[PDB]
């Protein structure tokens, strides 16, 4: 068989012989399927059952069926994922071979109206939220700071400032602070048709927040390509819901206050004009300490910055070199 | 004398657990435990507010991003200990 043989190590070659070749774009996934009954490619690898949005970046603009790329670990190897287009073709043909997957029964009523399943089984319609395949983040994730309250308000930011120097005072290479006055949390990229660009153009949706709030993609995604994790201050983002729902879903840690009683003297300590919204302060907090904990990646359960500190540092002293 | 006085004394030091185990079941050691903890933060949280007390984005910096520091680099502890032991001397 020497059809088999002459392009079996196609994939082989080429994913080698450019071994300095710059990622750009992202990868996640939301379906994990093996490839022993599904393999289907060159590469003759096991399969892509990595784990449900896991993180890859691919760049290399193979064919329109299936797409060799690069896993992000502890070694810098090569890996394998299917195309955008493939996956969307394919996750049903697992459950093409489903028998009655349209409508019949196979509770001894065969025979009724038989005819092949009906179209609507397919990507004909497919109009539950028209959800597209694998999308797209930056070079690396972006970094939410939650916690410990609503963020600008005196105590709140500051606790932001402290940490901060840190960790760009100690890259200098993989991070690229900015701030944005931007409304996040009211921002989703899964417009109809369009979003607002005219200024003047005398449309329903002119005089929005839309229009400046998708200029500031550009100053993430694609622009991440020099492998910075870009923080951002805006005063938007107080539960971890909103935000983790789009193709954003940035990192978020949490700055753990423990009991919500040693935070009476935090705030206080001001003494007056701290408490001119009062109420909001100390159940904002705790709204964080209710959902999911999963949400946030990493948890600031600790003392004064010298272990504090160490704990953000050591989340991405084994991510910032698992990434390249 | 000797063995009186052993009596007197097992018998209190046995009775001053059945008070222990009474306060255990009530709960009172709880109150001593979260209030050396929630102390512990309510000092161990005050780094943040006083290492970003003097964020710069007049000058006093100078001093106060160092003075933190030189305090409590382990020169000052061996220093003013050395300076009491002088003093006892």
């Amino acid at each position: 068989e020497s059809a088999r043989r002459e392009v079996e190590s196609q994939a082989q070659q080429q994913l080698e012989r450019a071994k300095h070749k710059p990622v750009a774009f992202a990868v996640r996934t939301n379906v994990s399927y093996c490839g022993v009954l599904d393999e289907e490619c060159p590469v003759q690898g096991s399969g892509v059952n990595f784990e449900a949005k896991d993180f890859l970046h691919i760049k290399e603009k193979y064919s329109n069926d299936w797409w060799i790329g690069r896993l992000v670990k502890e070694g810098g190897d090569i890996a394998f994922i299917p195309s955008p287009q493939r996956l969307e073709s394919i996750r049903l043909k697992q459950e093409q071979k489903a028998r009655r997957s349209g409508n019949p029964s196979s509770l001894s009523d065969i025979g009724n109206r038989r005819s092949p399943p009906p179209s609507l089984a397919k990507q004909k319609q497919k109009q539950a939220e028209h959800v597209p395949p694998y999308d797209v983040v930056p070079s690396m994730r972006p970094v939410v700071l939650v916690g410990p309250s609503l963020k600008g308000y005196e105590v709140t930011d500051m606790m932001q400032k402290a940490l901060f120097d840190f960790l760009k005072h100690r890259f200098d290479g993989r991070i690229s602070i900015t701030r944005v006055t931007a409304d996040l949390s009211l921002a989703k990229r899964s417009v109809l048709n369009n979003p607002g660009k005219r200024t003047i153009i005398e449309r329903s949706s002119a005089r929005s927040s839309i229009a400046e709030v998708q200029s500031e993609i550009e100053r993430i995604f694609e622009l991440a390509k020099s492998l910075q994790l870009v923080v951002l201050d805006a005063d938007t983002i107080n539960h971890p819901a909103q935000l983790a729902k789009t193709s954003l879903a940035p990192i978020i840690v949490f700055v753990k206050v423990s009991s919500p009683k040693v935070l009476q003297r935090l705030i206080r300590s001001r003494g007056k004009s701290q408490m001119k919204h009062l109420t909001v302060q100390m159940m904002a907090y705790d709204k964080l300490v209710q959902c999911p904990p999963e949400s946030f990646d990493v948890i600031l359960d600790e003392n004064q910055l010298e272990d504090a500190c160490e704990h953000l540092a050591e989340y991405l002293e084994v991510y910032w070199r698992a990434t390249h | 004398s000797f063995f009186v006085l052993n009596l007197v004394l097992g018998v209190l030091s046995g009775e001053f657990s059945k008070e222990r185990e009474k306060a255990k079941a009530r709960g009172d050691f709880q109150k001593l435990r979260e209030k050396q903890q929630l102390e512990e933060d309510l000092k161990g949280y005050l780094d943040w507010i006083t290492q970003a007390e003097d964020i710069d984005p007049r000058w006093n910096r100078f001093c106060r991003r160092k003075c933190r520091a030189a305090v409590k680099s382990n020169v000052f502890y061996w220093l003013v200990i050395f300076l009491v032991f002088l003093n006892t001397l």
